[PDB]
């Protein structure tokens, strides 16, 4: 579920910050063209908000726990 | 639906009374037991609203990115649900570049959000406020007073796909008309009627403490009513419109064309600008006055016709001809008191605006309200 | 009931608007408990308001009768009409304006004429709607001021009627009444928006945004009778002078068509009837009066327009007769000062229902079923 | 129970018409004045509409029968 997750934001190469609030995953990447619209939205997101440099998941309840899934993808 | 019409209401009464129980929500909203108390459930789960018996509103992790177009300007601003301010900017705009407008503005923005990419906390949406004809519906400017290159620009299509949050179209003068009544001059009323007089002309109106719409949420284009059936072409494709008569630009090309004539005037001397305009019509002279007096006549005769419509409280004129209120102002309420059932008239009171130079905050609490936003909002 | 007062009648509207709809259509539809739904439905099969259609659900009207009387100088006409307002008789009275007997008590007596006459075809009385012009306290049923009854002052006539027969008595101002009856039943059916002249004795128009009808000040109804688009004209009983209702009212296009008669030019007396039958056939006189008329109007809802941007007008007068000479006058305007993306898509239209047609308390009742304060009561038998 | 409901209308020298809707009671008379509400509510009326010269008495089902008996006590 947070293996192809990482994908959705371009790679734990793309994603230079991972954070994520209550209900949001904000995540902030380095590069926005590789940002996979679809597959997040595909995946559970309920929207993608692009502001800027930053992407914020729209996920729910599952966010907060999402967040640290995708972390540990790297370890 | 009839869901986000009921959702969007329970909203609207949480906020306006602060704070207000389960049971206020299911009286004062006209609500079941099941459809005011797990509707509030949801927006707890939310967090739309707060904890304490009583219930208020949480407004701080939720923004919205506002902006503005004035005649050469990208003013740009974050804000919470409550429409308090976060971040400002004040990037400069220009004419003509490489690239169209339309992709202009979102490079402004995109850089807005860069920097200050750690002041937000979750995007709802985003609100513009620009001159010129709009379609609102679909957001599509079609002309504009100082871009004559936009045609058909779909800025509303065009930011939501860019960002993932919905785009509110308004005018500069719908905008700071709820302003007014949040904390400017019209704090506290229920009906006031604003009006603008600058490069553009326009009025704001609120109903029974509703800001006035229009038809399929157009917008009002009161500015481009018929004053003068001879004045001189309109963007809009008419002629002879307010915004051409009573344009502060107008005024000055009126008075230039007059002064470049045999005429007299304590204006040849001193270069005309909207400051010596009014500085000189005080002094008594001649022309100056006469035009303010004049521009005070065509807006009042309009203005006669509104207070007709909805008999305000309060009348308010946001203009830097303001300065020149003591010929301004006493005009306008002799056109307004002259034209108008006398008992409408008869307690009406011409004051200035007590506020200049915004940002959507109306039509964002009113996404709230209807619930379009509010649905959105639930699941995020 | 409190909830289960607006909760009943909002099941109604769904039913009048939309049936035959299902129990679950319904629970779908109101967003009630399903089970609140068969309850308030069960009441309603059991008083006869509502019957099933053997799942299958559509108000029953024809055995529910309620009055609907419009007063509009010297003049009262009193009709009976189903839930459904479709008509059963209808008829018009007098009322002399200055009697030996208050106004008051005046018109109950025909309300008591028109009953006994009728009392064969008269089925269930739910109620009786009232619609007159004058500054009127509808919440509370009570006449202030009126116009043509100079002694009027303060008027229970509404509470006084209300114990006189105890069914429930609903007034409202004849414009605004007039104008979301136009609304639900006829002409400007399906819009959010629209304005609605009236251009009779007395002018002034109504209005609808987003699909509410539009008030100012305290109730401070919409005036655009008084604007002044002659700054000499006569002397208004309003204060100012030459107000469009000066110009515009009926009497007054009659008392320029006479005293511009007197100077040269019919042939049988002078009445609205005549003046546009006279403008139809092509006489240059009466058409330059019609015409005349809607120059004002015209200018006036040109500016009406870039407010609200109706999706219909509506020419509340007997002047709909001259339609063809009047109507493009203030289509002309509102095209030529109104901003052109909106009076693109908007023509002046006629109204449906004449100055003097009952359908104007229509809409009174069909609130009052909707709002549940009397499919309450109705509830009962 | 049927000549109480007589005399509250005012006996049949005041009972002009006499007929039964579904739920209502509708009854002709002669003189409104004549006729105690009060009673009607009393017998079982939910509620007395008058309409001219017709007293519309509000029984329910149970009125197209106390017609009929109102209707042999006349007799
Ligand atoms: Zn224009
Ligand atoms: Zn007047």
């Amino acid at each position: 579920m947070a293996p192809a997750l990482v994908a959705a934001f371009g790679g734990k190469e793309n994603i230079t910050n991972l954070d994520a609030c209550i209900t949001r995953l904000r995540v902030s990447v380095a590069d926005v063209s590789k940002v996979d619209q679809a597959g997040l939205k595909k995946l559970g997101a309920a929207g993608v908000v692009v502001a800027g440099s930053g992407v914020q998941a729209i996920f729910g309840t599952k966010s907060d726990n999402l967040k640290t899934e995708m972390d540990e993808y790297i370890r | 639906q009839i869901k986000q019409t009921n959702a969007g209401a329970v909203y609207r009464l949480i906020d306006q009374l602060g704070p207000v129980s389960r049971i206020d929500l299911s009286r004062l909203a006209q609500l079941a037991p099941a459809s005011i108390t797990k509707i509030v459930r949801e927006m707890l789960e939310a967090h739309l609203v707060q904890e304490l018996v009583g219930l208020v509103v949480e407004t701080e992790a939720w923004h919205y990115l506002s902006l503005r177009i004035s005649r050469g300007e990208i003013f740009l601003a974050l804000r919470d649900l409550s429409s308090k301010l976060v971040v400002e900017e004040s990037q400069e705009l220009a004419l003509k570049d490489d690239s169209p407008l339309l992709d202009r503005i979102i490079s402004h923005i995109d850089q807005f959000f860069i920097r200050h990419q750690k002041k937000l906390e979750r995007l709802t949406s985003i609100a513009i406020t620009l001159p010129g004809i709009i379609d609102t519906e679909n957001g599509i400017v079609h002309r504009m007073p100082f871009y004559e290159d936009v045609k058909e620009m779909p800025l509303g299509e065009a930011l939501e796909q860019h960002t993932g949050v919905p785009v509110y179209i308004q005018h500069d003068i719908s905008a700071w008309t709820m302003a007014e009544a949040l904390f400017g001059a019209s704090r506290g009323a229920r009906d006031v009627i604003q009006v603008v007089i600058d490069h553009n002309v326009g009025a704001g109106v609120i109903t029974d403490g509703h800001l006035l719409h229009a038809g399929s949420s157009s917008l009002v284009e009161i500015g481009h009513t018929q004053v003068d059936p001879y004045g001189k072409r309109c963007y809009c494709g008419n002629h002879g419109c307010l915004e051409t008569i009573a344009s502060v630009d107008s005024i000055l090309e009126l008075a230039q064309l007059r002064l470049n004539q045999s005429m007299s005037s304590m204006l040849h001397g001193q270069p005309l600008t909207v400051d010596s305009l009014c500085q000189a019509a005080l002094r008594g002279d001649l022309l100056a006055k006469d035009i303010i007096t004049g521009v005070g006549a065509h807006v009042g005769r309009i203005l006669a016709i509104m207070v007709n419509l909805f008999n305000p409280q309060k009348i308010l004129i946001g203009s830097p001809l303001s300065k020149a209120a003591d010929i301004l102002f006493p005009v306008i309420s002799d056109s307004i008191r002259q034209q108008a059932l006398p008992a409408y008239s008869q307690h009406i009171s011409v004051e200035s605006t007590q506020f200049s130079n915004m940002a959507g905050a109306a039509l964002v609490k009113d996404a709230m309200y209807n619930g379009s936003l509010l649905i959105r909002l639930l699941q995020g």
